[PDB]
């Protein structure tokens, strides 16, 4: 048998999947995940895939730091994964502009508060529910010269020259972050 | 024990105190009213085999009370593969001359089935190690029973996290590391033979025996305990066996 | 798209990319600028990865750039919600929910057991003491 390698974390909006190599040949795998002081919990028992969904385990506390390891079967051979702190590292999904109404010389741009995989009281918490004040939205717009706006909520109230048309784009952003601080630019919408 | 705390009288009821010629020798673990599990190296320099005593329900070596029960050790069974002075197969099964009385202060630790211990208990992060051993590396021993909660490590991690010491003992499949490498908490010499008890869903089980390690709470090193799971069958067979003439007995392993 | 003579008409996002599929060139004729055109094209042309209906067992698909995310129902998990949480009643999985011992069984379900001095309750997973001082229990705390 061969120990797994290149263990990587694929997480977006808390949908966290651990991947590795190589493509199993006469060997199956079993993953274990835990917090530094917690017990080890097994997942994806004797799977032949080179991935394992750990979303249900990590959403129990997104601010914890998890370690996972992939066991190999023909103590068993294994390989540890990088530590993973959901709250600090999960990528922000692509935003979606929910709408924008004009009011004379101003335009209110609303950013749809997308949902995450974090279950809470039989429901899915939004991006806002989880990050609260740590999440802001930035706006990249132009008179259909660049322009930008920022908001600590899900809406932008900006000034616009009456008559001319505008195009918008937004990015979810967690300023405090060091890595993965911004999501990809949302699709463009024009008034 | 280094970096631990006093085990409140009665909360470490399976702890055994082993004496030789009336002197403190090692720790042990009661697993039933007649048998005690300890470490084989605790007997490397024994000469008066008829002078081994096991004390149950102990707590404070400076004050006697009615919870103490003494029993002559009628037999010390060590694996045939064990070599005095070396680390492998550091286990011993002791038969008491007369059963001890189970009470609120004297209770046996459960000996688990092999697979249960391997597939479940082995992944329970924390476990308790205890004894009247040294409180500091090279320091003096404890008057009151001490206990410490230590985290378990798979050998690959232990090796990777332990700084290579010139020609140090291999951590075999009959061992496992547990403790901290920051030099603050670990068991020690005087705790040898003592239990490494794991708590699982309301019941405590025997998963290890204090065996060896680089000094006591040495930076870059972990404590090493005998992996009891590898001896379940060996122990059960002996406990159903007839007593032998002499005290010392070497039983084949496997 | 381009029909006979329509190109004589000025650009129109609605008429060309909204009410129709528009090539990169047509998009470029509406936005003009290079970056503006690109910022629009990455999403517009990305396609909907959720079109395959990948999220199984009643899951919900959320489209993303060249990928997706499945939101599963409580009793499911996995990238596509393919994993049945109720189909993991094996010993290695949390000791099969057994309080003490667990024994796997090919075909049938796993069976739980107990250590001497205890007995399996009618629930099939719990163990209770059959003696005054069972092993692994601390009297002054019970
Ligand atoms: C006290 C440390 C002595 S030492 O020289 O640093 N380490 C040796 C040792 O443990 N020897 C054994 C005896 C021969 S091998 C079974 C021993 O002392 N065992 C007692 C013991 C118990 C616990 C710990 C610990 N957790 N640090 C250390 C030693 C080993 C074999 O190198
Ligand atoms: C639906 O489309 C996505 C595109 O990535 C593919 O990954 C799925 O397998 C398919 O069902
Ligand atoms: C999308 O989310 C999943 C979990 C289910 O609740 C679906 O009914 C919903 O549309
Ligand atoms: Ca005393
Ligand atoms: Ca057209
Ligand atoms: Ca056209
Ligand atoms: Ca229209
Ligand atoms: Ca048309
Ligand atoms: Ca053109
Ligand atoms: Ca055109
Ligand atoms: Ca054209
Ligand atoms: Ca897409």
């Amino acid at each position: 048998t061969v120990a797994a390698y290149n263990l990587t974390w694929k997480s977006t909006n808390f949908k966290t999947i651990l991947e590795w190599e190589p493509k199993p040949v006469n060997q199956v795998y079993t993953v274990q995940i835990s917090t530094k002081s917690g017990d080890w919990k097994s997942k994806c028992f004797y799977t032949t895939d080179t991935e394992c969904d750990l979303t249900d385990e990590i959403v129990k506390d997104v601010k914890q730091t998890y370690l996972a390891r992939v066991f190999s079967y023909p103590e068993p051979l294994y390989e540890n994964s990088p530590e993973f702190t959901p709250y600090l590292e999960t990528n922000l999904g692509q935003p979606t502009i929910q709408s924008f109404e004009q009011v004379g010389t101003k335009v209110n741009v609303t950013v749809e508060d997308e949902r995450t995989l974090v279950r809470r009281n039989n429901t899915f918490l939004s991006l806002r529910d989880v990050f609260g004040k740590d999440l802001i939205y930035t706006l990249y717009y132009w008179k259909s010269g660049k322009k930008t706006a920022k908001t600590n909520t899900n809406e932008f109230l900006i000034d616009v020259d009456k008559g001319e048309n505008y195009c918008f784009s937004v990015q979810a952003v967690i300023p405090s972050r060091t890595v993965n601080r911004k999501s990809t630019d949302s699709p463009v919408e024009c008034m | 024990i280094v970096g631990g705390k006093v085990c409140p009288k009665g909360e470490c009821p399976w702890q055994v105190l082993l004496l030789v010629n009336g002197a403190q020798l090692c720790g042990g673990t009661l697993i039933n009213t007649i048998w005690v599990v300890s470490a084989a190296h605790c007997f490397d320099k024994i000469k008066n085999w008829r002078n081994l005593i096991a004390v149950l329900g102990e707590h404070d070596l400076s004050e006697h009370d009615g919870d103490e029960q003494s029993r002559r050790v009628a037999q010390v069974i060590i694996p045939s593969t064990y070599v005095p002075g070396t680390t492998n197969h550091d286990i011993a099964l002791l038969r008491l001359h007369q059963p001890v009385v189970l009470t609120d202060h004297v209770v046996p630790l459960c000996l688990p089935e092999r697979t249960f211990s391997e597939r479940t208990l082995a992944f329970v992060r924390f476990s308790l190690v205890s004894g009247w051993g040294q409180l500091l590396d090279r320091g003096a021993t404890a008057l009151e029973l001490m206990v410490l909660n230590v985290p378990r490590l798979m050998t690959q991690d232990c090796l990777q996290q332990s700084r290579k010491v010139g020609d140090s003992p291999n951590i075999t499949e009959y061992m496992f590391c547990a403790g901290y490498s920051d030099g603050s908490k670990d068991s020690c010499k005087g705790d040898s033979g003592g239990p490494h008890a794991t708590h699982y869903r309301g019941t405590w089980y025997l998963t290890g025996i204090v065996s060896w390690g680089q000094g006591c709470a040495t930076v870059g090193h972990f404590g090493v305990y005998t992996r009891v799971s590898q001896y379940i069958e060996w122990l059960q067979k002996l406990m159903r066996s007839e007593p032998r003439p002499g005290v010392l007995l070497r039983a084949p392993f496997p | 798209a381009n029909a006979f003579l329509e190109e004589l008409r000025p650009g129109s996002l609605e008429r060309e990319c909204k009410e129709e599929q528009c090539s990169f060139e047509e998009a470029r004729e509406i936005f003009k600028d290079a970056e503006r055109t690109k910022l629009f094209w990455i999403s517009y042309s990305d396609g909907d990865q959720c079109a395959s209906s990948p999220c199984q067992n009643g899951g919900s698909c959320k489209d993303q750039l060249q990928s997706y995310i499945c939101f599963c129902l409580p009793a499911f998990e996995g990238r596509n919600c393919e994993t049945h949480k109720d189909d993991q009643l094996i010993c290695v999985n949390e000791n099969g929910g057994c309080e003490q011992y667990c024994s796997d069984h090919t075909g049938t379900k796993r069976s739980c057991r107990c250590h001497e001095g205890y007995s399996l309750l009618a629930d099939g997973v719990s163990c209770t003491p059959t003696v005054e001082y069972p092993c692994g229990k601390i009297p002054i705390l019970e």
